[PDB]
């Protein structure tokens, strides 16, 4: 529905969602959007209530600025948050490498406070970052990409704590302010007080607590019953605040003369220091939170209060003891109760300005903290609001940042959605965050909650799983790092239509109810009893009359990714995942397919790529060609809307994007326009609706092997083409500089009878390896060679030149047709890195035609090497003649799970192959029912289902039953799954029928010449000489040490030893066996572990003089 | 080197003569320095580039 | 008494180590 080039791909909808399809991506972007803070997003916030929301900026300013010496006598001021305007498609960066971004203006203002004064002056400020319609910012055509690190909310948190000693409960709780120390009471032993702040043995606290002036009575008085504490007032031995205080104090220090300080100043600062002391409003807000609090207070600050303190201290001790809630005097109750990390509502996450902001703020800051600095120096008078600017060292971080920003990760450009999975990717770990050498799988740890959160399933993989994920699928999250799922919040058997955003926590109080339920037609769910999570998220039965709310939906702690393949509840969730990650993996080949089935995510689904050229306005068409193409914005208005091709990845892939229709036709905003990279019929071309079938066959499709057909090829079905970038850069340096000529010393002709004038050939041209290449030269040197050439040379006249002859040349598994031409010269002004005045880059195609051994496959994880290749007569065949797609052995599912994989392919050659009820008379019963409309299949057409919802087996099977048997209205098919095709060779029958199907699936970057790879010898450490792994070196695989031990179980010695001296790093052997080898002869015998020799030396070296004898 | 500079010092020292102390002070500073070429802070404040 | 505990041990130690590197 609501799809303006809607197909359908009817699906098995059982139920019904009024919610639709969020838009994702959204996110953060609106955050920088928010952190901008545009009149948008002013006006986005600024909806749905929000009172003074600001764009991450402000605040920056204010929480800083306005400004003033110490001298309190300057004082400066700010204003004009804002920016000017890029210039550049982006796409010009993009070609023109460097970065996106757009100017900033702003309008601090100084003020003098003796006469006091007026300095404004709309600095501007940093041409900036500018995100994408990608919402994104590829630094200099070069973009990684960022995810906010989970975490858990900040703040005094709460706990028992027992002690097998006694067992007795020393509850707790820890103080954790934002930049703000520490300091935290803790359940004590024996009595009482877990006093110590961040880190400070103990004491009495009232000794803080009346230290701030607080009579022994007025606590006990408050505060006796309050026993425990009584004791406190007992071993608090020493009084007097200061007498404390000052005594404290020296526990702070420790030892200090207890000037007034001693007696308050930084205490107070120390944690009444917004100053300095800063937690975090959310928290602070939160805090309130906390505990019904003031709470009637949109409030904000660092400010602390031992109010607030003592407060949830007395909560520690009436909850230790047990205790459910209580009010506070005013502050309205709360239960008592510890705390958790592990639930989300602890648990908050990050998102850029947020960041950034941080960055920044402590750009500024920088920055900042100096013109303080400077203002003083900076002699009153004149010294206007400029004077004393200096943004650089900020974008020189927050640029840089980037630069470091890890998490900034290069945006995958393999896939779309790969892209995206990227996207909404997200964990909680790094740069100050965790370092998974220091976590408990609890981390990882499972829970409930969790649901309409993130993805059940994937996650990273290695030991990366439970470490890393995204989110569900819908529950936008808190303007402050917290999901918002809203709910079937039911009411009376008649759910109230209505999101409610939750953080989960809230709502933890509430009832959970059902999607997947039936209803009297009312919210009435037919049934007076029903299931339901509970306070341990207890999913608990219970009688349907009685919950809050109800669900949103099915299916939606999911992921996207997740959100793929039915017939899970047959499936390996591990196979899953698997799948999943695996998902990804595919490689846009080129024909462009899609499964005839699949459920609607797909497009709709893929839609959210957002990428395809794509409606603008109900325009009609204007002229068309494959580069973009003019648009009859029927307002007369037209815009020769473009469209990009043969551009690599970050993987070496082209930049298609194929049209759609008619440069006459006539369609609408937001509709589509056209494809072109994993871009099936305005879609995800991801596979191949593929027969084959279920044989285990001869030993090929065994262990994982896996047998494979061949017209395939002529079918050319895999294939797409890859590609590198080719540089090469012309230096400058000591004996001169790197040339690039054309020139070249003995050098065959036709080797240069190609290239251009002056080097390199012209684009589009064919090669291999080897391939010489640039038109380098550099000079040589200068020292001497022997008479004996040179003589040599008169010898032979040929005048040796004297430059380093240089250039590159084409290595391995490579060839093509020329691309690139990146020549960018310094010299040519073209900026560039030092003693370098120019540099090309370049590309060539290769149709990778797939290799047979290798691997692919599709859903149900059920991925699947590549074994044999094929050729077609020779194979199990129609007795229709029609052979298979391959075939596939049988024995892992059953110890897997992901049988859909028959079903859905069942369904395939069905659907592929189309039916028709015939309930005639009357009712396929299980057909009585269901997308009914379906009635048949039209031989072959578009089909969906639900996720957690589709037909049925028997109906399914029945499906079976039923046909749009063929041409010769026939079936070979069975009403049963097996028929009996027979050999493309030997042909005769087979035993029994035959089981069979089809199905898409998708191709790898993964193989060979990803890893194709050894190495003959090449560089070798000018250090510890070993085998110079690198590019044009093949790394030569290193060795392992049981291995070794191995040998040992053998012992080749020599061998090994050998090794070790050997292809390890035997200069000589190498050198000289080397030779031996050579002149090939009875080996020099393996020698000694020479260096070893060294050792000795080494040791004498320290007096140790010994000896073996 | 270091030694170097000091054996050729405190050393071409010697040959001069006066309070010792001195030569103690290297010396010993030696010493060190030389134990320092054994290991580092291993005794007292490793050196650090 | 609203002293936790081992300040000393430790700071007896680190003290009188702390001394030992005062031995330097």
């Amino acid at each position: 529905n609501s799809v303006p080039g809607a197909p359908n791909r009817v699906s098995f909808a059982k139920l019904r969602e009024p919610l639709e399809v969020p838009g994702l991506l959204d996110v953060q972007t609106d955050s920088f959007e928010w952190l901008i803070g545009s009149p948008r997003w002013r006006e986005s916030a600024a909806e749905r209530g929000d009172v003074n929301p600001v764009g991450g900026l402000e605040e920056v300013l204010y929480e800083l600025s306005p400004i003033e010496d110490f001298s309190g006598s300057m004082s400066l001021s700010f204003s004009d948050p804002r920016f000017d305007d890029v210039k550049a498609p982006v796409d010009e960066c993009k070609d023109k490498d460097m970065t996106y971004a757009a100017p900033l203006f702003v309008t601090a203002e100084f003020i003098n406070n003796n006469t006091g004064e007026i300095k404004s002056q709309t600095v501007f400020m940093g041409d900036f970052p500018m995100m994408t319609e990608k919402g994104t910012f590829i630094i200099n055509g070069t973009e990684r990409v960022v995810v906010s690190q989970l975490v858990r909310s900040p703040g005094v948190y709460f706990d028992e704590t027992i002690d097998k000693s006694t067992d007795k409960t020393l509850h707790s709780v820890k103080v954790i302010p934002s930049r703000g120390a520490w300091l935290e009471f803790d359940v004590d032993k024996r009595d009482t007080v877990g006093v110590r702040i961040d880190r400070k043995r103990r004491q009495p606290v009232t000794v803080l607590l009346k230290a701030l002036g607080w009579t022994s009575e007025q606590i006990v008085e408050r505060f006796g019953f309050s026993e425990i504490m009584r004791s406190t007032l007992e071993k608090d031995n020493t009084v007097g605040t200061d007498e404390a205080l000052l005594d404290i104090y020296r526990k702070l220090r420790p030892g200090e003369p207890p000037t007034k300080e001693s007696a308050q100043t930084l205490l107070e600062n120390l944690f009444f220091k917004e100053k300095r002391y800063d937690l975090a409003r959310v928290g602070r807000y939160k805090v309130n939170k906390k505990l019904g609090l003031h709470v009637g207070e949109p409030i904000t600050s660092s400010t602390l209060t031992e109010e607030d303190v003592v407060a949830t201290i007395e909560y520690l001790v009436r909850l230790h003891e047990g205790q459910t809630t209580m009010t506070v005097p005013g502050g309205v109750e709360v239960p008592v109760e510890t705390d958790d990390i592990d639930h989300f509502g602890n648990r908050r996450l990050r998102t850029v300005g947020e960041l950034i902001q941080n960055q920044i703020r402590v750009g500024m800051s920088r920055m900042e903290r100096v013109v303080r600095e400077r203002m003083t120096t900076q002699d009153v008078e004149a010294i206007t609001p400029q004077t004393l600017i200096n943004i650089r060292p900020v974008v020189a971080a927050i640029k840089e940042f980037f630069g470091t920003s890890q998490l900034s990760q290069f945006m995958d450009q393999n896939n779309p959605l790969s892209g995206l999975t990227h996207k909404r990717r997200l964990s909680a770990l790094g740069p100050g965050g965790l370092s998974r050498e220091r976590a408990g799988l609890e981390v990882r740890d499972v829970h409930p909650s969790h649901y309409g959160r993130m993805c059940p399933i994937e996650t990273p993989e290695g030991p990366n799983i439970g470490l890393i994920g995204s989110l569900s699928v819908y529950a936008r999250v808190n303007p402050f790092g917290f999901i918002e799922t809203p709910y079937r919040k039911v009411v009376d058997g008649v759910v109230s239509d209505e999101i409610v955003y939750l953080t989960a926590d809230e709502e933890d109080r509430h009832v959970v109810a059902q999607a997947n339920s039936p209803i009297d037609a009312d919210g009435r769910f037919v049934e007076p009893r029903v299931l339901v999570r509970r306070k341990a998220g207890e999913v608990e039965y219970v009688p349907s009359s009685e919950v809050d709310y109800m669900d949103v939906s099915p299916r939606q702690m999911v992921s996207v990714a997740t959100a793929m393949i039915p017939f899970l509840e047959h499936d390996d969730a591990n196979r899953a995942l698997m799948g999943a990650n695996m998902q990804r993996q595919a490689v846009p080949l080129v024909r462009s397919e899609a499964p005839l089935v699949g459920t609607g995510m797909e497009l709709r689904a893929a839609i959210d790529a957002g990428d395809v050229v794509v409606a603008e306005e109900s325009g009609v068409i204007e002229e068309v060609s494959a580069d973009y193409i003019t648009v009859m914005h029927d307002n007369g208005t037209r815009r020769t809307y473009r469209m990009r091709k043969f551009a690599r990845s970050n993987h070496g892939t082209c930049a298609n994007q194929c049209p759609i229709v008619d440069a006459g036709d006539r369609v609408e905003a937001g509709q589509v326009i056209a494809d072109g990279p994993c871009t099936d019929d305005g879609e995800m071309a991801l596979g191949k609706n593929l027969l084959v079938a279920i044989m285990p066959w001869e030993g090929h499709n065994y262990e994982d092997a896996i047998i494979l057909s061949n017209r395939l090829v002529e079918e050319d079905v895999l294939t797409s083409i890859h590609i590198e970038e080719h540089e090469i850069d012309a230096r400058d340096t000591k004996l001169g500089a790197e040339e690039i000529t054309r020139d070249i010393p003995n050098i065959s002709d036709e080797v240069l009878a190609d290239l251009d004038e002056r080097g390199i050939v012209r684009i589009g041209a064919e090669v291999r390896d080897g391939d010489i290449l640039v038109g380098k030269v550099t000079p040589k040197g200068e020292t001497e060679l022997t008479p004996e050439e040179r003589l040599l040379r008169a010898i032979f006249g040929e005048k040796a030149r004297e430059v380093r002859d240089t250039s590159l040349k084409v290595p391995h598994g490579e060839s093509g047709k020329v691309i690139g031409i990146r020549v960018f010269s310094r010299e040519d002004e073209d900026e560039l890195p030092a003693g370098v005045n120019e540099l090309v880059r370049v590309y060539v195609a290769q149709k990778r035609k797939i290799s047979d051994g290798d691997k692919l496959a599709g859903r149900h994880g059920n991925k699947g090497v590549i074994g044999k290749i094929l050729p077609v007569e020779d194979m199990p065949f129609l007795a229709d003649g029609t052979p298979v797609d391959i075939i596939l052995n049988t024995h892992g599912v059953p110890r897997r799970m992901n049988i859909g994989q028959i079903l859905e392919t069942h369904l395939g050659w069905c659907a592929h192959s189309g039916w028709k009820v015939d309930a005639a008379k009357g009712v396929p019963d299980w057909a009585a029912r269901l997308p009914d409309e379906l009635l048949e299949a039209q031989p072959n057409a578009i089909v969906s289902t639900p996720v957690f919802d589709g037909a049925q087996e028997a109906e399914l099977q029945g499906l079976l039953s039923c046909t749009l048997p063929n041409r010769d209205g026939d079936v070979l098919v069975d009403a049963d799954g097996k028929a009996m095709l027979f050999d493309g060779r030997s042909g005769e029958p087979f035993p029994y029928p035959v089981t069979v199907g089809y199905m898409y699936i998708m191709k790898l970057h993964h193989l060979v010449d990803d890893k194709i790879h050894a190495r003959s010898t090449g560089p070798y450490s000018m250090i510890t000489q070993q085998p110079l792994g690198g590019k044009a070196q093949f790394g030569g695989q290193r060795f392992g040490e049981m291995e070794c031990w191995a040998m040992q179980a053998y012992g080749a010695a020599y061998t090994l030893q050998e090794l070790l001296t050997i292809k390890s790093d035997d200069t000589v052997g190498r050198v000289k066996v080397y030779e031996a080898i050579v002149k090939g002869e009875n080996i020099p015998e393996p020698g000694i572990p020479e260096s070893f020799k060294v050792l000795l030396k080494e040791l004498q070296s320290l007096c140790l003089n010994v000896e073996v004898l | 080197r270091r030694v170097i500079n000091r054996n050729n010092r405190l050393k071409r020292l010697i040959d001069l003569g006066a309070p010792e102390i001195i030569v103690n002070n290297e010396k010993r500073m030696l010493q060190e320095s030389v134990d320092a070429l054994f290991d580092n802070g291993r005794r007292g404040r490793p050196v650090t580039g | 008494f609203v002293w936790d505990e081992d300040e000393s041990e430790a700071l007896r130690q680190a003290r009188k180590d702390a001394e030992l590197t005062a031995s330097a």
